[PDB]
């Protein structure tokens, strides 16, 4: 999981 | 009555307190819908010395993870002047109600504790204790930008008299007060905004509270039935007899394992958890530090990490004054 902010 | 119509309409409820209320409505103007916050103080010296310690704090801070005040509705005379109503951004929800019904992946909690430090280095920096953390305190929009509101309790820090006997009563919330509360102090050092970040740190990883005391002594009981019994060099602190001999009369406990109460736990986060959930208040982590710890690594930019420009260095007729006076800026 890498979430894109 | 929700009186902000000269470009203030459609409004909708979104919470209260003992002496106010938040609603949101559309701006006419900017045509993007704001929060309002209809505050009627007027008639109790305490809800009076909260707005004001607030609105002077807010107006000074200039911070992304801090709310700021875009304008401020009252009547143009004191005599006139009944409620109050401070415009902020809108924020769709706030970590309390998010954590009610939402798991947050690791992705979520890293960057919503990077955000929770980054404002409180900011305000830390200014000399000032927020003192009331907790997650309905931190507003959330849909785009996960988390900015810290709520002020009310806030003061400038004052280390030289935060000492106070054992069982000293206190206004903060709760669950999120550090042990030290209880013992022998006044929550007047920057330490007691840490403890209150390691509670919320822990409440994002399980989604319940960590430290749920009912009432005043049950919270002490709560924490150091997770800490275990505080070492001997923790209680060379606690010099006041009564603290001092409650903790002592206490059967012994050893700790209990981060990793055994948050085993899906990032172990980075609980390397942080534990010292931020430091016993001894001068031992406990500084925000700078937390910063600057190993799971928040990813974002982590001491250059991109503000600070304040400045430190911030009553009858309820005379705080109606100067609130009158604090707010004259948003006069047309
Ligand atoms: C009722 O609020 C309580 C608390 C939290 N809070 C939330 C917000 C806030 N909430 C949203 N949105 C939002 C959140 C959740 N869902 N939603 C939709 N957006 C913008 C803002 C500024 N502001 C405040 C605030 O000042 N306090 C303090 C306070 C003290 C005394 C009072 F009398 C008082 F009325 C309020």
């Amino acid at each position: 999981a890498a979430l894109a902010f | 009555v929700f009186d902000v119509g000269p470009r203030y309409t459609n409004l909708s409820y979104i919470g209260e307190g003992a002496y106010g209320m938040v609603c949101s409505a559309y701006d006419n103007l900017n045509k993007v819908r704001v929060a309002i916050k209809k505050i009627s103080p007027f008639e109790h010296q305490t809800y009076c010395q909260r707005t004001l310690r607030e609105i002077k704090i807010l107006l000074r801070f200039r911070h992304e993870n801090i709310i700021g005040i875009n304008d401020i509705i009252r009547a143009p005379t004191i005599e006139q002047m009944k409620d109050v109503y401070i415009v902020q951004d809108l924020m769709e929800t706030d970590l309390y109600k998010l954590l009610k019904t939402q798991h947050l992946s690791n992705d979520h909690i890293c960057y919503f504790l990077y955000q929770i430090l980054r404002g409180l280095k900011y305000i830390h920096s200014a000399n000032v204790l927020h003192r009331d953390l907790k997650p309905s305190n931190l507003l959330l929009n849909t785009t996960c930008d988390l900015k810290i509101c709520d002020f009310g309790l806030a003061r400038v820090a004052d280390p030289d008299h935060d000492h106070t006997g054992f069982l000293t009563e206190y206004v903060a919330t709760r669950w999120y007060r550090a042990p030290e509360i209880m013992l022998n102090s006044k929550g007047y050092t920057k330490s007691i905004d840490i403890w209150s970040v390691g509670c919320i740190l822990a409440e994002m990883l399980s989604n319940r509270p960590i430290f749920p005391g009912k009432h005043y002594l049950d919270q002490l009981n709560h924490i150091l039935g997770i800490l275990g019994s505080p070492s001997q060099e923790d209680l060379n602190c606690i010099i006041n007899l009564k603290a001092r001999n409650y903790l002592l009369s206490l059967p012994h406990k050893n700790k209990v394992p981060w990793n055994r109460l948050f085993p899906n736990a990032d172990s980075k986060a609980l390397d942080l958890l534990d010292k931020m959930l430091t016993f001894n208040p001068h031992k406990r982590i500084e925000v700078e530090q937390a910063l600057a710890h190993p799971y928040l690594e990813q974002y982590y930019d001491p250059s991109d990490e503000p600070i304040a420009e400045a430190p911030f260095k009553l009858p309820k007729e005379k705080l109606k004054e100067l609130i009158f006076e604090e707010t004259a800026r948003f006069q047309p």
